């Protein structure tokens, strides 16, 4: 019953600073310490430091030490975390997530930042120099055939990419994006289908990128 | 000479957590007149009774005192494992003790009230690795480590207390917490005895 | 910092069967203060495992954890379809906390070679000045392929991108696609595009080319 809901998704420049929080609901803060987590693309797990709620007093990783505040606001039982400047290998999800709740010590002392039963949703945080951008799609164009939109180009993430308004989904696979040199992201969408089928049925990619409001519907036939 | 309870009946009987603590040696008591001056709603004792309390010759006898809300009742007890046993006011197990709840009558002039009834509801450190939280619980026949830092009526229900030891006083960080009750119309006490058999001077008149 | 390090890096295995996960710390872990957690595609970490061996609430028999000091295990008795996942370890018995690399628990399924597909860049991208070259692996196992660029017989370094997809929840297969980005003018100077795939289900390199212009 217990949930952590953070704040939305955020894009930064180098340099500047971001603040997101976490607000705790379905139960009381019951003085379970509020850790701070993130996760690079691709990669693992980072402890960045957390805050006791009964104290006020919060604790950071070395290597955030100077960079990262963690506070705390009992009366909207809310959680914060402003890590500042902020760089490229910055860009990852930030989790914030409780303590598992044990017996009070009054054991004869407690152990705070433990093993972390409650997890929010993560909150995406992008730190780049590219301004937003919609993508441009591409036709990739087709025993089996394969067919699909190359959409390349945009900023940030995430696009969404459909076939036929949905009805398309059995062979489909969209790739994950990747980050080019460019710093703008691309990604592909590819779909199997039966070669005698290139003459009568319509494939179209149907490509959604919200923070630029770009929605393209892209045929995709034979060259 | 007469053991002299008289400093209790005059001023506002500070909260428990700053329990006013008399001590007797080599005198002579009456408390079923010190009892007389107050209408008693609860008198319970642990290794003696009411009836022997005030009839046996002690080496000592330690009486503290506080205002303490009848309401709170279940929290002022030998059994007791709630916050006013765990941070403010703890009896020693080893000695015969009473417990007693009272209040002042409109008889009783002298007694002051305070504006409301107020506790430590949570003493605890934060040792110097910013992680390790030691609760502060009281020992008997002593106040806790908060006291300093916590005001001698706490303002509003909830309020914070918060010091940074020095590395001197073993750094990190003592925080207390407060819990009011609204006063009531007439004043209501708690009171503590404690004995010890020795020789034994403290003898009822 | 407390190091660590979990092995294997990934378990190929089918539902049913007893998988066994180990993490290695760099120094003794106080008080056993070793976590175990969960991790899907786009979700939070789900705790399994605290104190090195304390189920956590909710949390199926089949987990169970063990270990001290520097050796940590993880066993699940019998995997269901839904403990395909990723796997951490976390000790809290020092600061900062630290987290180990994770292990993947996979479906293990027959090997399936790639079928092999290339795509040309569009006439519309080509003349708006840029060559997006996509060579697509489709539904094969295991994970582990090589996909090599030529272009006329020239191997490409430094100008191509792959991206791959999780496993399929219903072939238990990997797809995988690798992008190779010229300009316009270098493009040009070329006419043979292709993409040459190793994979343990291929005999040999299976080689899917075009020939710009045609
Ligand atoms: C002690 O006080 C009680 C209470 O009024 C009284 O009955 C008794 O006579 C007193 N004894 C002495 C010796 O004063
Ligand atoms: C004061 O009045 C109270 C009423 O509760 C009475 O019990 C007590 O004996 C009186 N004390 C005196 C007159 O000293």
């Amino acid at each position: 019953q217990v949930q952590l809901v953070q704040s939305g998704a955020e894009v930064k420049r180098p340099g500047s600073s971001v603040k997101v929080s976490c607000k705790t609901s379905g139960g009381t803060f019951n003085n379970n310490a509020i850790n701070w987590v993130r996760q690079a693309p691709g990669q693992g797990l980072e402890w960045m430091g957390g805050i006791i709620p009964f104290f006020g007093i919060a604790k950071y990783a070395q290597k955030f030490q100077g960079r990262v505040t963690i506070t705390a606001d009992e009366s909207t039982s809310t959680a914060y975390m402003e890590l500042s400047s902020l760089r490229s290998e910055d860009t990852a999800v930030y989790y914030c997530a409780r303590d598992l709740p044990r017996e009070s010590s009054y054991g004869s002392y407690y152990t705070h930042y433990y093993a972390m039963d409650v997890w929010g949703q993560g909150t995406t945080v992008t730190v780049s120099s590219a301004s937003t951008k919609g993508p441009s799609v591409f036709p990739l164009a087709p025993g089996t055939a394969a067919l699909g939109c190359l959409v390349k180009d945009y900023f940030p993430e995430p696009v969404t990419v459909s076939w036929n308004s949905g009805a398309l989904t059995s062979g489909v696979h969209t790739f994950p994006a990747v980050l080019q040199s460019s710093g703008l992201y691309s990604l592909s969408s590819v779909v199997t289908v039966p070669s005698s089928s290139l003459g009568t049925q319509t494939y179209i990619c149907n490509v959604n990128h919200k923070p630029s409001n770009t929605k393209v519907d892209k045929k995709v036939e034979p060259k | 000479v007469e053991c002299d309870f008289s400093p209790l009946l005059s001023g506002t009987p500070p909260q428990v957590y700053n329990f006013k603590r008399l001590v007797f040696t080599n005198c002579n008591y009456n408390l079923t007149k010190l009892l007389s001056l107050f209408s008693v709603n609860d008198f319970t004792c642990s290794q003696i009774s009411p009836a022997a309390i005030a009839s046996n010759c002690y080496s000592s006898l330690i009486l503290d005192y506080f205002s303490y809300p009848l309401s709170m009742k279940s929290d002022l007890s030998v059994s007791s494992a709630g916050p006013i046993s765990q941070f403010n006011y703890k009896q020693s197990f080893s000695n015969p003790t009473c417990l007693i709840l009272a209040t002042v009558p409109h008889n009783l002039t002298t007694i002051t009230k305070p504006l409301k009834y107020s506790y430590i509801n949570k003493c605890s450190r934060l040792l110097s690795d910013d992680r390790t939280e030691v609760p502060q619980l009281v020992n008997a026949n002593q106040y806790s480590p908060c006291v300093s830092i916590v005001p001698s009526t706490v303002w509003e229900d909830g309020d914070y207390y918060r010091k940074q030891l020095s590395p001197l006083e073993g750094g990190g960080w003592l925080v207390a917490s407060g819990s009011t009750v609204a006063m009531t119309e007439q004043l209501q006490m708690g009171f503590g005895i404690t004995v010890q058999y020795g020789t034994n001077s403290v003898c009822p008149k | 910092e407390i190091v660590l390090t979990q092995s294997p890096a990934t378990l190929s295995l089918s539902p049913g069967e007893r998988a066994t996960l180990s993490c290695g710390a760099s120094q003794s872990v106080s008080s056993s203060y070793l976590a175990w957690y969960q991790q899907k595609p786009g979700l939070a970490p789900r705790l399994l495992i605290y104190d090195a061996s304390s189920r956590a609430t909710g949390i199926p028999d089949r987990f169970s954890g063990s270990g001290s000091g520097t050796d940590f295990t993880l066993t699940i008795s019998r995997l269901e379809p839904e403990d395909f996942a990723v796997y951490y370890c976390q000790q809290y018995g020092s600061s900062p906390l630290t987290f180990g690399g994770g292990t993947k628990v996979e479906i293990k399924r027959t090997v399936a070679a790639p079928s092999v597909f290339i795509f040309p860049p569009s006439d519309e991208q080509l003349k708006s000045g840029t060559a997006s070259v996509v060579c697509l692996l489709n539904n094969f196992y295991p994970r582990e392929a090589k996909v090599q660029w030529k272009v006329d017989n020239a191997l490409q370094s430094g100008n191509s991108q792959e991206s791959v997809t999780e496993q399929d929840s219903k072939d238990s297969t990997y797809s995988l696609s690798s992008t190779l980005t010229l300009s316009k003018a270098d493009y040009e100077k070329h006419k043979v595009y292709a993409c040459e795939v190793t994979h343990q289900g291929l005999s040999s390199p299976v080689t899917k080319s075009f020939n710009r212009g045609e």
